[PDB]
């Protein structure tokens, strides 16, 4: 490994380990925050598991070597563009989005919360973002969680909203066309129809 | 304190009851014919617990993600298909 490379590693890590505020301050050093989907992609991209596991050297060396980068300029440019193919590109999007639940879940636990869920989604399903649907719909889906007091949700729930949120763009097409005895986790059958009552 | 009416409680067990007895009969299938597509696995379902009750779709659905759930099944990759899992 180039020695440039292997200086940045040294120079993040925290007493022996490159760890969740390793972490924090390297990509805030880029420019982006935790929270970000930005972030998001450059855990995927070094292989993360879990958030607030610590990074093994050799990950990091191997990852920015096979990419091309050695320097922490090298890296904001490589993230950069992670973040404009997360904007345009629809298999990429999916694939991110997928790996955030496991990334986000607690070790501990099967299911993740419903309010990281939402913060979550309040960014992935934006307009910027390939998939394309209406603000309404969206907010819509983040009451219906509150009222009905679904506090948790499940990896195949996460995995299939993006599938809904896909084939239905409105409050509307979902009215046209749901079909409440195909396959759709039983959660969107409620969220169906609290949607048909209100119209 | 109390969470529950009396008539909440007749409700909860009678859900219960149907719900254990579709888990099983879920399995079943599941296990013998190891790969099915969602429509055929509901219809399957009904059918089978005929005998015993009239299952509603909805109920087969709930009994089908918590068997997922508890990792007795997978959905495939098209998104209306389950795999059983040993």
């Amino acid at each position: 490994y180039p020695k440039e490379l292997t200086q940045v590693f040294e120079h993040y890590i925290n007493n022996n380990l490159f760890d969740i505020d390793s972490l924090v301050k390297f990509i805030e050093e880029l420019g982006y925050n935790l929270e970000d989907l930005a972030t998001l992609c450059l855990a995927h991209l070094l292989g993360y598991k879990k958030l607030e596991e610590p990074l093994k050297r050799e990950d990091f060396l191997s990852t920015w070597f096979m990419q091309g980068c050695s320097t922490i300029s090298d890296m904001q440019e490589c993230i950069k563009t992670l973040d404009v193919k997360l904007h345009e590109d629809l298999q990429y999007f999916t694939q991110i989005y997928n790996y955030a639940f496991n990334l986000i879940l607690d070790p501990n636990r099967k299911d993740i919360d419903t309010d990281e869920g939402i913060q979550y989604w309040k960014l992935f399903f934006q307009p910027e973002y390939p998939v394309r649907m209406e603000p309404d719909l969206l907010e819509a889906w983040f009451r219906f969680l509150r009222d009905e007091g679904k506090t948790t949700i499940s990896k195949d729930t996460w995995r299939m909203l993006l599938l809904f949120f896909k084939r239905y763009p409105t409050i509307q097409k979902i009215i046209s066309d749901y079909d409440e005895t195909a396959a759709w986790p039983f959660i969107i059958d409620e969220f169906y129809e609290c949607l048909q009552d209100q119209q | 304190n109390k969470r529950l009416t009396e008539d909440e409680r007749i409700e909860k067990e009678l859900n219960t009851e149907r719900q254990i007895f579709l888990e099983a009969c879920i399995v079943r299938i599941m296990k013998a014919k190891r790969n099915l597509p969602h429509t055929t696995l509901v219809n399957e379902c009904i059918a089978q617990s005929h005998q015993r009750f009239n299952a509603k779709v909805s109920m087969v659905k709930r009994a089908i993600d918590s068997l997922i759930q508890k990792g007795y099944l997978q959905r495939g990759d098209d998104g209306e298909s389950y795999a059983y899992l040993a």
